[PDB]
């Protein structure tokens, strides 16, 4: 009868079609990723196909019910979502450029092999070849070579078809009715029609800054003592008034700053808490991991595992003949099917991804009872932000002490904290900089604000104003310093990680709060709680069903993402840092002091 | 009395195929003696609900009928045959009524009907003008008209087929698992009940 009416009956009927389509493909790709062989490339790859030719033909149905005539606000949100055009808007001349483009860029970054002049016999791909070099490298003039001969390969490859990647986007974007690609990437925070909840594509970049500001003091002082280490590690390059070099933060660009924990430990003497020997003593399996993270989630009330995720899952190594990709991934195959595929370890590092992963799926599970296209996070912040909290609270030496790890008579002292704490900041605070900045950056580059000429003299620029990194030699705009890193140049968005981050503490509060625990964020463990679980349940429940302002009243009662509890989080580390940093200075300079 | 003729409850619980919920079995079981213990002491069931009657007393009481209705359904969807459901079927598929008085039996059938390259053989009736009357079987496989423009027998646009298969993979979650329900519906008739239960010596 009425559009509405029409619009249901065509959701049930994709609802039905698409579950089974998208579980073709999902088992296609599990096969594929559990097994690597050509035949099972062959089966993923037309799975895939049917599965996109399906999507272009029901979004083609799709677009002939105009939105303003339905008022139900989940029969809106999945028309919303089946009608967008993405790249089948744009002509298909253009279309296959940008796909060849989108290929030719990801078979550079991923079979990018670089090695010494006049050494050519053997060279090191990225991973792990240059990794292990950033990583653990203490030598100036090695890591200044890596640095510079990976981007000056991978960005004078790179640079056309970053411009020719640039115009295309810019051009689907405005052929989709948006202002630019960083528009497009921003409309995954919009939220219209909804009282009071509503969040617009332009407030993004304000509350980004706004919550910036209020990092930058914590950051500030984190960089002075990191600064003053690596002062302390090498004598002469590094300046006290100026920025820190860029090839010596322990990682190819500067994303995370945790390679640095040995060379600025606080209290080097005194214990870490590493559990992996208690563990290999007490003859831990994997599936033994896999059952405490199972104890711990029935522990807060969530729902364990389902039987097929016992039986269906692959949480060991296979073997030498059998393929298989080693990163920890859970997967959501459809109908009622959840398994993590990880080649586990007995590792602290294997066990807090295990709870990471086991997040994943109890997310992927609480939304299985909403319709099939709503079946996703609220934003992209969230779905990572609820593994991150369930590694914040294994992670703690409660948690530990409790399931039996850590001696009961370990001593917590303020010194294991205090380098905890610090551990925490290289891994979790050092990345806020470089993720906003470059987030700012390509923004502006999508946007037209900075003219193709200017790209890398505006991108230094930033980095030094925002970051306090500086370049070690000048570059001209024949590199793309940029494209260098995996996100960017396969087109993935950056944003979700600094929403993750903070979305990541608030929700820590929240969770804390309802828990009870009465001392200092850090040392707090959601365990035992029943109505920490059932606050996270209700926000969990929902999915992509409701706006994300609206889940996160549901958790922590406000409106909007907020920087508060993170700085809450760091606060003794925060005030054992201004402490450190009397005779230090705190801030940068932006002028070329340490080196250019 | 010595006792034989039981009921064939075998040709019911122990079939190889089921029929498809749209098109449900129902089978008239009569002139013979119900021992209903056989099935309530079975573990292999996972729901045993019975409605209007307690199992207990089925093994005494007399009925003039039984009817056996067999079909498939998902396992999400076994809550949904009861009274005073809604739900694709209750309203689409099989309907019961709410003064009903008999026993939904299901179990589930991961082993017999799902296949891994995927079960389509049972289907379910997704769309219909008006909800179904209690004990009603539609079979009809005329296009569904959603829109005002007419239909004329061809699968366009706002014109959907009734009838969607279903998938049953053997890797799929337990809500999503094929689940074979017998539904056993008991009356009494004006008629001379021959349905009795069996006298305990
Ligand atoms: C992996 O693939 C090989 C080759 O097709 C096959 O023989 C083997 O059984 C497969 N193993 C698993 C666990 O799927
Ligand atoms: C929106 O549609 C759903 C069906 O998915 C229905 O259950 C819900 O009640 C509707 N909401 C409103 C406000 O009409
Ligand atoms: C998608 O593209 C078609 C064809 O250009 C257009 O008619 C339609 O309005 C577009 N829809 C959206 C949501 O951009
Ligand atoms: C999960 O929990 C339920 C109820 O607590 C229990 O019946 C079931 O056996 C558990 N799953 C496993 C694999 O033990
Ligand atoms: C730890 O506590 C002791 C006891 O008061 C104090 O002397 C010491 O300075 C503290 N260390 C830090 C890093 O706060
Ligand atoms: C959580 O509950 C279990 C079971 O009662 C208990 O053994 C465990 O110690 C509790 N956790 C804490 C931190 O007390
Ligand atoms: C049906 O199959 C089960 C499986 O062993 C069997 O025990 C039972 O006797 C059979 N018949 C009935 C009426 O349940």
């Amino acid at each position: 009868s009425t559009i509405e009416e029409q619009a249901k009956t065509f959701l049930d009927k994709f609802n039905h079609e698409a579950e089974d389509l998208f579980y073709q493909s999902s088992l296609a790709s599990w096969n594929y990723n559990t097994n690597i062989t050509e035949e099972n490339v062959q089966n993923m790859n037309n799975a895939g196909d049917k599965w996109s030719a399906f999507l272009k033909e029901q979004s083609t149905l799709a677009q002939m019910y105009p939105l303003q005539e339905i008022q139900n606000l989940t029969v809106k949100l999945q028309l919303q979502a089946l009608q967008q055009n993405g790249s089948s808007v744009l002509s298909e001349d253009k279309s296959k450029r940008l796909n060849t483009i989108l290929n030719t860029m990801s078979t550079i970054y991923s079979t990018g092999k670089v090695c010494n002049p006049d050494n050519p016999q053997e060279c090191l791909l990225l991973e792990p070849g240059l990794n292990e070099i950033m990583a653990n490298s203490l030598d100036y003039n090695e890591r200044l070579w890596a640095w510079e001969s990976w981007r000056s390969e991978v960005g004078k490859q790179l640079r056309p078809l970053y411009e020719e990647y640039v115009v295309l986007k810019n051009e689907m974007a405005r052929a989709n009715h948006y202002e630019d690609y960083g528009d497009y990437w921003r409309g995954d925070y919009e939220v219209n029609g909804v009282d009071g909840y509503d969040y617009s594509r332009g407030q993004l970049i304000e509350d980004v800054e706004h919550t910036f500001e209020e990092i930058k003091p914590l950051y500030e002082h984190l960089h002075a003592y990191v600064r003053a280490k690596l002062m302390n590690a090498y004598p002469s390059y590094i300046s006290p008034i100026g920025c820190l070099p860029a090839h010596l933060l322990g990682d190819m660009w500067g994303r995370f700053w945790t390679n640095l924990y040995s060379l600025t430990v606080p209290f080097g003497q005194k214990p870490n808490i590493d559990v992996t020997d208690a563990m290999v003593d007490q003859a831990w399996d994997a599936q033994r991991i896999f059952k405490e993270a199972e104890k711990f989630f029935v522990s807060v009330g969530l729902p364990n595992m389902t039987q097929g995720f016992w039986e269906n899952s692959m949480l060991t190594d296979p073997g030498n003949v059998q393929k298989a990709v080693c990163h920890p991934t859970a997967w959501d195959l459809g109908k009622g099917d959840f398994r993590i595929l990880m080649c586990t370890k007995v590792t602290m590092d294997d066990f807090l991804t295990a709870h990471h992963e086991m997040g994943h799926i109890q997310y992927d599970m609480a939304y299985a009872a909403q319709p099939f296209l709503l079946r996703n996070g609220a934003n992209e912040g969230f779905h990572e932000a609820v593994g991150e909290i369930m590694s914040l609270s294994a992670a703690t030496p409660k948690h530990l002490k409790s399931i039996g790890l850590l001696s009961p008579d370990f001593q917590e002292d303020n010194e294991t904290e205090i380098n905890f704490l610090l551990k925490q900041a290289l891994t979790i605070v050092g990345t806020l900089p470089f993720t906003y900045m470059l987030e700012k950056w390509r923004w502006m580059v999508f946007k037209g604000e900075i003219p193709k000429d200017q790209w890398m003299k505006k991108w230094w620029e930033m980095k030094r104003e925002i970051v306090g990194v500086v370049e070690p030699v000048p570059h001209d705009e024949t590199y793309c310093d940029p494209a260098s890193l995996f996100h960017v140049s396969n087109d993935y968005s950056f944003i979700r990680y600094y929403t993750r981050t903070l979305y990541q503490f608030q929700f820590q509060e929240a969770l804390c709060q309802a828990a009870k625990h009465e001392g200092p964020l850090h040392k707090c463990d959601i365990s035992n709680s029943t109505e920490a679980g059932q606050k996270l349940f209700n926000m969990l429940r929902l999915g992509k069903s409701e706006p994300w302002t609206l889940a996160l009243e549901n958790v922590v009662g406000a409106k909007n993402m907020n920087v508060r509890p993170l700085l809450n989080y760091f606060e003794p580390l925060f005030t054992w840092l201004k402490d450190q940093n009397k005779n230090s200075f705190v801030g940068w300079s932006t002028d070329w002091s340490p080196y250019a | 009395p010595n006792i034989t003729n039981l009921c064939p409850f075998g040709e019911v619980f122990n079939a190889t195929r089921f029929a498809s919920v749209y098109a449900w079995n129902r089978k008239r079981i009569s002139n013979c003696v119900a021992d209903y213990s056989v099935l309530y002491n079975s573990a292999s069931f996972s729901t045993f609900k019975c409605y209007g009657v307690s199992p207990t007393k089925l093994n005494d009481l007399c009925f003039t009928n039984v009817y056996a209705d067999s079909f498939v359904i998902r396992g999400d969807e076994v809550r949904q045959i009861a009274p005073g459901q809604t739900g694709k079927i209750a309203d689409y598929n099989y309907k019961l009524p709410d003064d009903f008085t008999g026993c939904v039996i299901a179990w589930n059938s991961n082993n017999l009907d799902s296949k891994v390259g995927g079960n389509y053989n049972y289907r379910y009736r997704l769309f219909r003008k008006s909800n179904l009357k209690p004990f009603e079987r539609d079979i009809s496989t005329e296009i569904y008209q959603a829109g005002s423009t007419p239909c004329n027998g061809v699968q366009g646009f706002n014109c959907y087929f009734p009838l969607q298969s279903y998938g049953f993979q053997p890797t799929n979650g337990v809500g999503y698992q094929p689940y074979r329900v017998v539904v056993l519906s008991f009356e009494l008739l004006h008629a001379p009940a021959t349905v009795c239960g069996p006298k305990k010596s």
